C-alpha cells in the first residue's frame, strides 16, 4: 500500500563534557533501517535491518558525509540558537530534525516534511507546498529570511519529491519480503479478579506488523469505552509490536464482553471471549 | 523549557514461561531532554550487559527508546526497572508484572 | 537515503 521514509536528527550540546552528541536514525515505515551516533566508536552510518546490509561502501561513505555535515551545522547553530534566545554558555539544549517522504501504492510521491526543534518546543517547519516555511517564534522568523535568502525550500523540494522517493523505491524492492510483509497478531486473553464483584478482562496482541492496530471492546454487541484501559503500541524489541486492552467487568458477566482486534494482516477482523 | 515526565513499560519479549529463555524489556517514552538513566533490575540489583535502541523521537518531540535484556523468569525471581529523569525527583522503579 | 545539499546555518 502507502509507505514512508522518514529521518530523525538529534544534537545535544554537553556543556564542559566535550562536543554535541548527535544521533541520527533511519525508519522506512515502523522499520528502523539505519543509524549514527557520535559517540560510537565507528563513525560511520550503521545498517540496522538485513535489507540495507547488501548497499555497498559508496552508500555508506555518502550517508556518512551528509549525517556529519549535519552534525557540524547543527554544532554552529546550537550556539546561534542561544544567542538569539540569549541563554548562557553553562546549559545543556536539543536540536531536533525531522525529514521524509510519503509515497502512494504506484510508488510515486505523496507528501513531503521538514520539521525542526529547539528544547523540544517547534522551531521552524516547511509547509505541505514546500515552497514556504512556517517559524513559531521571533527567533525562527531570522532563520525563516536566512532561509527565504538561500532558496533552502527549492532544495528541500528537490530532496523530498525526488531523491527521497526514489531511495524508498529502491529500499522497497530490496526489502520487499521484511518492508511489505503484514505479520498478524498472536491474541490471547486473561481474566483477573480485582475485587469479589469485580474482575479485569485483558485482551492480547502480540508479534504484529506494521505497528498500526485496533483494540475495542462490546458488551453483547454494543460498543464500551467505559472501564477501558489500554496501552500505547510498544514494540517488542524483533521488528514487532505488543498492545493490550483491559476492561472492569462485574464477576460473572465476563462472557458478555468481546474483543475485537483490527490489523492490515488479518483477513477479517478477530472476535476474542473468555 | 520544555520538561516532560517519561512513560515507563515494563514487560517481556514473549508470554513468561518458567525456565523458557526469554527478554526483558523497558520502554520509555514521551520524555523530554534525551538524557535518561534507563537499568534494569533482577531481584533490586543492576542487571550488567543491557542493550538499548537508537534515540528516537514522537511527532511532538518526545524522545522514546527500548532498553532490553535476555532472561529466563522463574517463580522466584523478582523482576523490575530504575529509571531516572530531571523531571523525577528520585529514580522511580517500576516492577515487572507477568500480565501488563 | 539522507538529505546531501542543502544544509544551511540556522
Ligand atoms: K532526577
Amino acid at each position: 500500500g502507502s509507505h514512508s521514509m522518514r529521518y530523525f536528527y538529534t544534537s545535544v550540546s554537553r556543556p564542559g563534557r566535550g562536543e554535541p552528541r548527535f544521533i541520527a536514525v533511519g525508519y522506512v515505515d515502523d522499520t528502523q533501517f539505519v543509524r549514527f551516533d557520535s559517540d560510537a566508536a565507528s563513525q560511520r552510518m550503521e545498517p540496522r535491518a538485513p535489507w540495507i546490509e547488501q548497499e555497498g561502501p559508496e552508500y555508506w561513505d555518502q550517508e556518512t558525509r551528509n549525517v556529519k555535515a549535519q552534525s557540524q551545522t547543527d554544532r554552529v547553530d546550537l550556539g546561534t540558537l542561544r544567542g538569539y534566545y540569549n541563554q548562557s554558555e553553562d546549559g545543556s539544549h536539543t536540536i531536533q530534525i525531522m525529514y521524509g517522504c510519503d509515497v502512494g501504492p504506484d510508488g510515486r510521491f505523496l507528501r513531503g516534511y521538514r520539521q525542526d526543534a529547539y528544547d523540544g518546543k517547534d522551531y521552524i517547519a516547511l509547509n505541505e507546498d514546500l515552497r514556504s516555511w512556517t517559524a513559531a517564534d521571533m527567533a525562527a522568523q531570522i532563520t525563516k529570511r536566512k532561509w527565504e535568502a538561500a532558496h533552502a525550500a527549492e532544495q528541500q523540494r528537490a530532496y523530498l519529491e525526488g531523491r527521497c522517493v526514489e531511495w524508498l523505491r529502491r529500499y522497497l524492492e530490496n526489502g520487499k519480503e521484511t518492508l511489505q510483509r503484514t505479520d498478524p497478531p498472536k491474541t490471547h486473553m486473561t481474566h483477573h479478579p480485582i475485587s469479589d464483584h469485580e474482575a479485569t478482562l485483558r485482551c492480547w496482541a502480540l508479534g504484529f506488523y506494521p505497528a498500526e492496530i485496533t483494540l475495542t471492546w462490546q458488551r453483547d454487541g454494543e460498543d464500551q469505552t467505559q472501564d477501558t484501559e489500554l496501552v500505547e503500541t510498544r514494540p517488542a524489541g524483533d521488528g514487532t509490536f505488543q498492545k493490550w486492552a483491559a476492561v472492569v467487568v462485574p464477576s460473572g458477566e465476563e462472557q458478555r464482553y468481546t474483543c475485537h482486534v483490527q490489523h492490515e494482516g488479518l483477513p477479517k477482523p478477530l472476535t476474542l471471549r473468555w | 523549557m520544555i520538561q516532560r515526565t517519561p512513560k515507563i513499560q515494563v514487560y517481556s519479549r514473549h508470554p513468561a514461561e518458567n525456565g523458557k529463555s526469554n527478554f526483558l524489556n523497558c520502554y520509555v517514552s514521551g520524555f523530554h531532554p534525551s538524557d535518561i538513566e534507563v537499568d534494569l533490575l533482577k531481584n533490586g540489583e543492576r542487571i550488567e550487559k543491557v542493550e538499548h535502541s537508537d534515540l528516537s523521537f514522537s511527532k511532538d518531540w518526545s524522545f522514546y527508546l527500548l532498553y532490553y535484556t535476555e532472561f529466563t523468569p522463574t517463580e522466584k525471581d523478582e523482576y523490575a526497572c530504575r529509571v531516572n529523569h530531571v523531571t523525577l525527583s528520585q529514580p522511580k522503579i517500576v516492577k515487572w508484572d507477568r500480565d501488563m | 537515503g539522507t538529505s546531501g545539499s542543502p544544509i544551511i546555518n540556522r
